[PDB]
């Protein structure tokens, strides 16, 4: 469920240079790149 | 003449390129400026 969590993360600076990282607005890993939607699963349960 | 002209061009410009950027360190909570970031480690060796 920490995965679906939409971390909004923000536009800093990286030190050593002039090149500024876009921000991340409601990112979700495990939505966003669309593995809860083929895996149709929110977590992780396996039975063998 | 030109040449002259060139280095001290690139030495403005690498002025600003230098007080451009910042900081942000695990145990320094916030973003430190060049300049307070200094300031900081100034007074920090002087009073140690």
């Amino acid at each position: 469920d920490f995965l679906n969590i939409p971390l909004t993360i923000p536009e800093m600076r990286l030190p050593y240079t002039i090149i500024t990282t876009p921000p991340l607005k409601d990112f979700s890993l495990w939505e966003k790149t669309g593995l809860k939607e083929f895996l149709k699963t929110t977590k992780q349960s396996f039975d063998l | 003449q030109e040449f002259h002209m060139k280095v001290k061009h690139l030495i403005d410009s690498l002025i600003d390129f230098l007080n451009f950027p910042r900081f942000q360190f695990p145990g320094k909570p916030g973003i430190y400026t060049r300049e307070e970031l200094c300031t900081m480690f100034i007074r920090e060796v002087g009073t140690v």
